[PDB]
DNA sequence: ATCAATATCCACCTGCAGATTCTACCAAAAGTGTATTTGGAAACTGCTCCATCAAAAGGCATGTTCAGCGGAATTCCGCTGAACATGCCTTTTGATGGAGCAGTTTCCAAATACACTTTTGGTAGAATCTGCAGGTGGATATTGAT
DNA sequence: ATCAATATCCACCTGCAGATTCTACCAAAAGTGTATTTGGAAACTGCTCCATCAAAAGGCATGTTCAGCGGAATTCCGCTGAACATGCCTTTTGATGGAGCAGTTTCCAAATACACTTTTGGTAGAATCTGCAGGTGGATATTGAT
């Protein structure tokens, strides 16, 4: 019986897969043992953060299956996530509803 | 294949400006828009195809486009990257 | 029946409409042809995975929409409500696409 | 060729946050693009970081600085916590 | 007999003058003061190579100068010749620095 | 300190920018911008300083910082 | 004899090769890449210096300085583009005043 | 403390034997080369990875350059590049 | 057109900061010759998916009429930024302990590397499962004319 | 304001594509276990070069004044949105040949991996050297008032 590294780290994400990708990505001569652990953690955290928000938009639209629109909504509606992905395009995500005041009719 | 840039009909361009929150469009916007689009594509397709060629392929993969897009700082999600 | 919405009423109707949805707004086939043409009067005998033609279109439209916002913002800055070529220009100028 | 993905992991996590919520394939695709992007980004800063210091090894320390440089204020704050947290736990075991 | 220059005549002269030179335009000590202050918020008891402050000033000025360029353009788009806050705002927004 | 960035200097900057006329409200709006610019850059350079366990921000820390902010600078090694 | 000499270059083929390895860009490095690259770097270096050198001449000067490199770069479409996100210290800006800002007649 | 300065200076004369270069100017020139080295090496790194290649050959440097350089510039850049290798191969 | 108050320009002059020619030192390169190793081209080819062609049909593009609103041009007031001269406070510039950045060395905790054993993430793949897209009617807004 | 013409919002309804679920082969991971190498933290040291103190320079702050600029108000008409009729061509469904992307085996040019030797670019403490920053003078152009 052998315990996986993700397991030793209390993580859902692949410490092993990541450690491996760090080597083939050739970002340095060697990759310390903590690197993959820490990174996977961060990666797992971030995807959880967005999924929390996405699933909510899904909720707000009486939907059960998250779709890109939800992801887009999740992101452009969150300050930091929006900043973090400021130069990123989510296919089939549309845009956030927003209209400039001067374009609305009347007064008062 | 000749005037395909006109395949970008006025209606389509209006729809696009709508999603953009534009309420009124001058008559000269459409050709300006086709011009701008043409350049966008050329700049993207060029690189994309450069990636294709380097890979010694005849087929432009979506990754070719994904990499092309990233080079231009127009990163796209949803097509493998 | 002699019923007629005032100008701009539909437009807003249309903005709310489209900003609410997510499908692409350019005819699929025409766009494909444009790609082929450009790629071609650029390098012969090329082929495309549909996904590639679709990546380009998703990008293209995202780019054009995002641009119109900046444009729409320039018109307004000029106390107008109708975007004009000079607006697209200014945006792209400041954006860094021609300045 | 067995093309790898993060989709099963996204899915686990998904079930953790919203246990009755699902995700469309396209959405999973975006999610996958998301992860790899951040991966590259962090590993990239990591890479340079080490280089700038004449270090041949990338450690959890270089991932940490990386995360700080890359992520927006609040997110980084929590990124580090989970990060530091996973490491220590991994380190205490065995 | 008092000789007075009309509005803008000295300005244009200044514009000509400064576009021709390259000396940094903000005063050193004040600047260095500002940097260290900001930095003192990120970490205490710090120190700066002379070159690091210089790098910064060199970079900030280039930044501000360019920002004035786009700003001046936004003013002109608005048929004005006096840059205003809104002009800096618009420029920065379209630049993706604001939102 | 931010006030040390005087109107005369802000004016000089504008001038190099080819600006002929300036609304008074510009000097303050300008500093805020300059403040945000420095914060972003300085935050990043100092982060590099810590990673290198130094108490002195080096020209290179700044250079690297600028590169990250997408504002490459020449004349200081980076 | 040195590789730069065999390649007919002024730039350090060997050094480039070395820096590429220390780069962690790939696990291996072709024998000619360091050459080709050295070639490219030298060329662009020549490309600028030429224009910058002319800049100095027009300025009635003989020693090149930042301002000459700035004028050299922003004055040439290509270079200006290649360095579009780059800032040259002590370079200044190309002399330019929006027409509408000049007095009438 | 390594730098391209020395080489930069050589190339200078070759074009303007009578022209000189200030210190700061040289520094900048160095920042320039280092920059372009990185950019070209960078894409060349990527290209290999995309293709599951483990080696960066002139092939990559070339494609890399086409990708990074403006029209005409990339043109000569390639010419020059190809010359160096050609001349280099043909030599004992 | 008319001064004249000033800013700008040109040719000349000079000394000194910063560029340079200098001789020496040497560790780190860079090159040379040898032996080992392996990435990836070439050739044969399984097989995915790209171009293509058919055919029906309605979602949409095109083209027009037409009126009102929004752009553009003119006019004009009064608010405010530019030009100045005024008074001098802060920035600039040269000098000296010492905080560190940087060179050098040490030994061990941690990272390769090669060997087996083992578990899992992918997938063809026939099966099963189910959110919701899309068609629908009807109760509820929202517009615009009067 | 009353009201008619419509668009809109909503919940119920359910075929169907697209998602969840699986038995099953499984190659490629990922992990466990020594053996061997080494990167880099530590503690000790030194000489930069940086923060600090003092003094001569050289802006910046200031209040006055009025010119000229933004923008409010008013207007003319050009042009763009709405609505409608017509019917084209994009879209959807399918079937198909076969281009070319991609999987596997083979083996050789090219690359890594020392070992040994020759060379060079960086640094330094020294000496002569020089391009040009500004400082003067006098001619000429520019601006602004009358």
């Amino acid at each position: 019986k052998a315990k996986t590294r993700s397991s030793r780290a209390g993580l859902q994400f692949p410490v092993g897969r990541v450690h491996r990708l760090l080597r083939k990505g050739n970002y340095a001569e060697r990759v310390g043992a903590g690197a993959p652990v820490y990174l996977a953690a961060v990666l797992e955290y971030l995807t959880a953060e967005i999924l929390e928000l996405a699933g909510n938009a899904a909720r707000d639209n009486k939907k059960t299956r998250i779709i890109p629109r939800h992801l887009q909504l999740a992101v452009r509606n969150d300050e930091e996530l929006n900043k973090l992905l400021g130069r990123v395009t989510i296919a089939q995500g549309g845009v956030l509803p927003n209209i400039q005041s001067v374009l609305l009719p009347k007064k008062t | 294949l000749r005037d395909n840039i006109q395949g970008i009909t006025k209606p389509a361009i209006r729809r696009l400006a709508r999603r953009g929150g534009v309420k009124a469009i001058s008559g000269l916007i459409y050709e300006e828009t086709r011009g701008v689009l043409k350049v966008f594509l050329e700049n993207v397709i060029r690189d994309a195809v450069t990636y294709t060629e380097h890979a010694k392929r005849k087929t432009v993969t979506a990754m070719d486009v994904v990499y092309a897009l990233k080079r231009q700082g127009r990163t796209l999600y949803g097509f493998g990257g | 029946k002699p019923h007629r919405y005032r100008p701009g009423t539909v437009a807003l109707r249309e903005i709310r409409r489209y900003q609410k949805s997510t499908e692409l707004l350019i005819r699929k086939l025409p766009f494909q042809r444009l790609v082929r043409e450009i790629a071609q009067d650029f390098k012969t005998d090329l082929r495309f995975q549909s996904s590639a033609v679709m990546a380009l279109q998703e990008a293209s439209e995202a780019y054009l929409v995002a641009l119109f916002e900046d444009t729409n913002l320039c018109a307004i800055h000029a106390k107008r409500v109708t975007i004009m070529p000079k607006d697209i220009q200014l945006a792209r100028r400041i954006r860094g696409e021609r300045a | 060729s067995r093309k790898e993905s993060y989709a099963i992991y996204v899915y686990k996590v998904l079930k953790q946050v919203h246990p009755d919520t699902g995700i469309s394939s396209k959405a999973m695709s975006i999610m996958n693009s998301f992860v790899n992007d951040v991966f590259e980004r962090i590993a990239g800063e990591a890479s340079r970081l080490a280089h700038y210091n004449k270090r041949s090894t990338i450690t959890s320390r270089e991932i940490q600085t990386a995360v700080r440089l890359l992520l927006p204020g609040e997110l980084a704050k929590h990124a580090v916590s989970e990060g530091t947290k996973a490491v220590t736990k991994y380190t205490s075991a065995k």
